[PDB]
């Protein structure tokens, strides 16, 4: 409620850098 | 996109789930203050 959002941030920063780690897999490959 | 729309949709839910009690806020609680000091006002 104070941290609703907060607690659910950064699981989606988790989520976000795995995009860009795949297009670092792609940056490789 | 498909990541941040994950961020959406989330608040879509939380945020409408979370303007929710308010109303009994609203609701459910003449008098109102029972201090000495409160009515010195």
């Amino acid at each position: 409620s104070f941290a609703g959002v907060f607690c659910i941030l950064a699981i989606g920063l988790l989520l976000a850098c795995l995009v860009a780690a795949l297009e670092l897999w792609w940056n490789s490959n | 996109a498909m990541r941040i729309v994950m961020g959406s949709w989330w608040l879509f839910t939380l945020i409408v789930c979370s303007s929710y009690t308010a109303n009994l806020a609203a609701f459910l609680t003449p008098v109102r203050t029972f201090q000495d000091l409160s009515k010195q006002l």
